DNA sequence: ACTATTGCGAAAAAAACATTTATTTATAGTAGCCGAAAATAGTG
DNA sequence: CACTATTTTCGGCTACTATAAATAAATGTTTTTTTCGCAATAGT
């Protein structure tokens, strides 16, 4: 969802990299983890079970 | 004085307050205060 | 001991300094030769046919110069500059037709170089203001040599295609 | 863990050293990729996407297979069993579970 | 020093009774020079007096490029004998002047970072996008710029005398913590 | 606050026997006890919305949270004071939170906010000043390049003794420091060089290339600053050698004023040249213009068979009032269908 | 872009230490080697009493906004400071741990 | 299948409003691209 | 030992934001809102 909201661009549709915002999602693995850890409670979604 | 020193680099040096967090001499930025001299008192018992 | 280039000591991992480095020269080498030329699933298989490249971190590298308005201009020639002085004393200054004549040159740098030649050449621009004249009679092969290219007279064939357009209206 | 172009074992935090400062002691994820920038596909090594915090004595930890001088260094005890992580300063372990 | 800071652009406006066709001044004219898609407007240019005509299709007119002050009004009323030619009353009444830029020489390097941490409240400037420092002052409400050269050009007057008591006025107060 | 026997403006709390009644300091007489201890839409929708975006970058960029929020007051008031409407949404935001950044004093430049975003540094500059200006944020931290050296050492993977490599540079900095150079120049540039100086002369890292990908600078204007100490004092004499144990300033050249010159009572009031005394020069005549005759600019005129020659290429040029034509004829199918 | 600041030991007729005031050290920090018993302040916190008040850009009057929040040693019996450190964590943020 | 009731979706549009069109000073500062020249190293 | 060729070595140049301050018709878009269409879904 954050690359194809610029690939509906006309002007921004040869030159326009991905991992250039690679960083912004990057943080969403590590305090998914840590807060997992912290608290001990893991709320999933393909099996719904808290 | 005998200010902050390092946890392993063991400088005794005095920092200036407000400016910094680290050590000189390494870059570990864990540091102690040296024990007083100042005069204590205990028992024997 | 001069500060610019002894190599001296160890230098971990400068090979891929002097790759992306010498690879550098190689990318407007190639620029080059396309201003010189101009002078004269099933997706998925064509992105197969593509360039496949390893990424160098030291390759694409930006600075302050990245991504900005402008570019290097071709230099003039003597050949450009009797094709140029010549448009430029039949008519007063006239960026739009000249910038036709010279095919792939714009309308900006074009009008930089009448800024280039102000304080250059100054005596051949006060000539400019005096040749309101007909010059040396040579400009007539110039004058067909503009009406070569699509040799259709537009003051009388040039009106028809909109009476064409305006009888379509008169339809609908 | 490590990279591919130095091929080091790493550079990393005490878990000790950690343990004072409530971080998380992390190691970080890195894959290779490859897509379509443009007129060419390029591939790039190295990404980093985020942090794993992991236990210790495993084998991707500096504690592993030390021998009490490295350790003595590192000023943890030798009989320490491991096998719980670090997160943001208190250790925790997760326990063993099971179901029917 | 009794140093002068000469005038380099004179721009001016004035009305104009009747609305412009961009046909019938354009096509048969010397500077040809009308691109509607690119600029909606006619240029041209002369050699002499070197300043360079603007109009609207509205009816306006604006002149940049002179050098002088009773020189501007010369080429004004030399650009208006061309609309003469064609049918248009080509009349103009208020020769209004807003805008006076002037360029000086002061001739020692200064810094210019000691009085942006002084006079920072009211003067600053970003050193990685543009060189020079933009100072502000508002009792003649006049702003303008500073190198480390020395030489300060002195922008946009909306009067001519308003730069003069200006002028004299910055080079005492710049002159101070001079380099040594 | 005031007692009511001796009217004590001093109230002390009592946590001996935890009973925690507060006595004043004077009579003794408590004052209190049993203490009870405590165990529009869219608008909100568009900040909620730019509250995601401005953590988007915090995120890239290893900000911590304390700018963030902070910066998020100088987007709260520049909404306010209609600074939001027209520009763009991302170059509001990567404005606004470099204030912050600067007032912080941090490492980061402005051009890495441009990086991803694939514009030029000066495109998000330009909305920058324009918001200085317009609201009025006198103070601000100078841009100290001190700041940079400490932070280039990190990622530049140097040998473990990087601390004395940095306490050179530092004091080559600031014998640079004293000399006259950045005054218009960038911080980024002259701090790119003396890092790259002090590394020099302890190690090969130096490949005018692996700073480049730090500092982010041409290989070739850095090398200008190689050249550029060289020729003003005591170089040579650090050229070769020479601990760096001396304390000099040497002449003051900033390379402004040489090139300048390798080129080559106050005042009073009635004696400039006036501006009514040009305006009163020729006659104001509204409608006449016969005072400014000549001969050339009558002459400035078409050429009468080269009439219909000139518009032949100028209409053979045209291609605008073709598909302008069409657009002013569908208007016409359009009104009545 | 306010910090809190770490001002002890207030003087009272011609000596520094208050009943309060005698393991507080020059500092703020407690000092290293001496007891407590109940009061007896052994870290000082000073907090700005504008904690949420919106930044306007200027510096007109700031000098006197620092009004006291310490730490009080409770408990029955007398302890002793082993030792404190400090350092920062992950942020740039500045942390003081003190174990009796 | 197909028609109707629904919610959103996209786009107008409104109002504002900063962003573009051509001037002139430079001045110092980058930054790119180009030889200009000069020494140096392979190899005769 | 010495020629020939080349890779530097060094400017040289050309551009190029800036700056304000006008003028001005576009000339962009933005938020904010409102409009309008279609598919979304489910009951015809
Ligand atoms: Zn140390």
């Amino acid at each position: 969802l954050s690359i194809d909201k610029v690939l509906k661009k006309p002007n921004r549709a040869m030159e326009y990299d991905a991992l250039l915002s690679i960083n912004v999602h990057s943080n969403n693995i590590t305090s998914g983890l840590n807060r997992a850890i912290s608290t001990g409670n893991w709320s999933l979604k393909r099996f719904k079970m808290e | 004085t005998l200010k902050y020193i390092c946890a392993e680099c063991s400088s005794k040096l005095s920092l200036s307050r407000t400016d910094a967090v680290r050590c000189k001499d390494c870059g570990h930025r864990i540091l102690l205060k040296a024990r007083t001299k100042r005069l204590v008192q205990f028992e024997a018992r | 001991c001069k500060p610019n280039f002894p190599i001296g000591q160890i230098s971990e991992n400068f090979e891929k300094s002097k790759m992306a480095k010498k690879a550098k020269l190689e990318k407007r080498r190639h620029l080059r030769e396309l201003r010189m030329r101009a002078r004269q699933k099933n997706a998925s298989i064509e992105n197969e046919y593509k360039e496949k490249v390893d990424e160098n971190p030291f390759a694409n590298l930006y600075n302050y110069g990245s991504y900005g308005r402008g570019s290097y201009t071709d230099p003039w020639t003597v050949e450009e500059m009797i094709k140029f002085y010549k448009a430029l004393s039949m008519w007063g200054t006239d960026f739009n037709l000249i910038s036709q004549l010279y095919p792939y040159r714009s309308r900006k740098q074009v009008k930089a170089k009448f800024v280039n030649e102000e304080k250059k050449r100054p005596i051949l621009i006060e000539l400019a203001l005096r040749s309101k004249l007909p010059p040396n009679f040579d400009e007539y092969c110039c004058e067909i040599k503009k009406n070569i290219g699509t040799v259709a007279d537009f003051n009388e064939k040039l009106i028809e295609l909109q009476n064409e357009h305006k009888h379509h209206m008169k339809e609908i | 863990g490590k990279k591919s172009s130095s091929s080091t074992k790493d550079y990393l935090t005490p878990p000790h050293e950690c343990r004072l400062r409530d971080m998380t002691y992390s190691a970080p994820i890195y894959v290779d990729i490859e897509y379509t920038r443009g007129r060419n596909i390029i591939m790039h090594k190295d990404v980093e996407i985020g942090r794993m915090p992991i236990m210790l004595r495993s084998n991707k930890c500096i504690l592993y297979d030390a021998d009490e001088s490295k350790m003595a260094k590192l000023n943890e005890c030798p009989l320490d069993p491991g096998g719980y992580f670090i997160v943001n300063g208190t250790e925790k372990v997760i326990l063993v579970q099971e179901q029917l | 020093s009794g140093i002068v800071p000469t005038l380099q652009n004179i721009v001016a406006t004035v009305t104009l009774g009747c609305r412009l066709d961009l046909k019938t001044v354009a096509l048969h004219a010397r500077n040809a020079e009308y691109n509607p898609k690119r600029f909606a407007a006619v240029i041209m240019r002369i050699r002499e007096p070197k300043t360079t005509a603007l109009i609207f299709a509205s009816g306006k007119m604006v002149v940049t490029g002179a050098k002088s002050e009773d020189d501007s009004k010369l080429a004004s009323r030399k650009y208006a004998r061309i609309i003469q030619k064609i049918g248009f009353a080509a009349k103009f009444t208020d020769f209004k002047i807003q805008n006076i830029v002037g360029s000086c020489d002061v001739k020692f390097p200064i810094r210019l970072e000691g009085l942006a941490f002084s006079h920072g409240t009211f003067s600053s400037y970003e050193p990685e996008l543009f060189p020079g420092l933009i100072y502000r002052m508002v009792k003649p409400k006049i702003v303008l710029l500073i190198f480390v050269s020395g030489k300060i050009v002195l922008t946009g007057a909306k009067q001519r005398e308003e730069i003069y008591q200006a002028f004299e006025a910055i080079y005492p107060v710049l002159s101070e913590f001079r380099k040594m | 606050p005031v007692c009511k026997n001796c009217h004590g403006t001093e109230f002390e709390r009592d946590l001996s026997n935890a009973n925690n009644d507060l006595v004043c300091k004077a009579c003794g007489v408590v004052s209190e006890d049993n203490p009870i201890v405590s165990e529009l839409e869219s608008r909100e929708a568009t900040l909620n919305n730019a509250r995601r975006k401005l953590r988007a970058v915090s995120y890239a960029l290893h900000i911590p949270e304390y700018i963030t929020d902070a910066a998020f007051q100088w987007y709260k008031l520049a909404l306010a004071n209609n600074f939001v409407q027209g520009r763009r949404s991302q170059n509001v935001i990567a404005s606004c939170l470099y204030v912050a950044c600067r007032k912080e004093k941090t490492h980061h430049m402005l051009i890495d906010f441009s990086s991803r975003l694939q514009v030029s540094v000066y495109s998000i500059g330009a909305t920058f000043l324009k918001m200085v200006k317009k609201l009025h944020i006198t103070e601000l931290p100078l841009a100290d390049p001190s700041l940079f050296i400490q932070h280039f050492a990190e990622k530049l993977d140097l040998a473990d003794k990087k601390i004395k490599v940095v306490k050179d540079a530092v004091k080559l900095a600031q014998r640079m420091s004293k000399d006259w150079m950045f005054e218009g120049r960038r911080p980024a540039g002259i701090a790119g060089a003396c890092i790259l100086l002090a590394c020099r002369m302890n190690n090969l890292r130096r490949t005018h290339t692996e700073i480049v990908a730090v500092s982010h600078v041409a290989e070739e204007t850095l090398q200008q600053r190689l050249n550029e100490f060289k020729n003003t004092k005591a170089a040579k004499l650090s050229v070769q050698k020479f601990r760096e144990n001396d304390v000099e300033d040497g002449e003051a050249r900033p390379p402004s004023f040489v090139k300048n010159r390798k080129k080559e009572c106050p005042r009073n009031l009635h004696l400039l040249p006036t501006t009514d005394t040009y305006l009163s020069k020729v006659s104001d005549d509204p409608d006449n213009l016969e005072d400014v005759d000549d001969e050339e600019l009558n002459a400035h005129l078409l050429n009468e068979e080269a009439s219909k020659l000139k518009e032949r290429i100028w209409i053979g040029l045209n291609a605008d009032f073709l598909l302008e034509q069409e657009s002013k004829r569908l208007k016409q199918e359009a009104d009545i269908a | 872009h306010t910090q809190d600041i770490i001002g002890g030991m207030r003087v009272d007729e011609n000596g520094d230490p208050i009943w309060q005031h005698q393991s507080l050290g020059p500092d703020g920090l407690g000092e290293v080697g001496m007891k407590v018993q109940s009061g007896q302040i052994y870290i000082n916190k000073s907090v700005p009493t504008n904690s949420a008040d919106a930044p306007n850009p200027n510096n007109v009057n700031v000098q006197t906004q620092y009004r006291e929040a310490p730490v009080i040693y409770r408990g029955p019996e007398p302890s002793h400071i082993d030792q404190v450190m400090m350092s920062v964590s992950d942020n740039d943020q500045a942390l003081i741990k003190v174990l009796l």
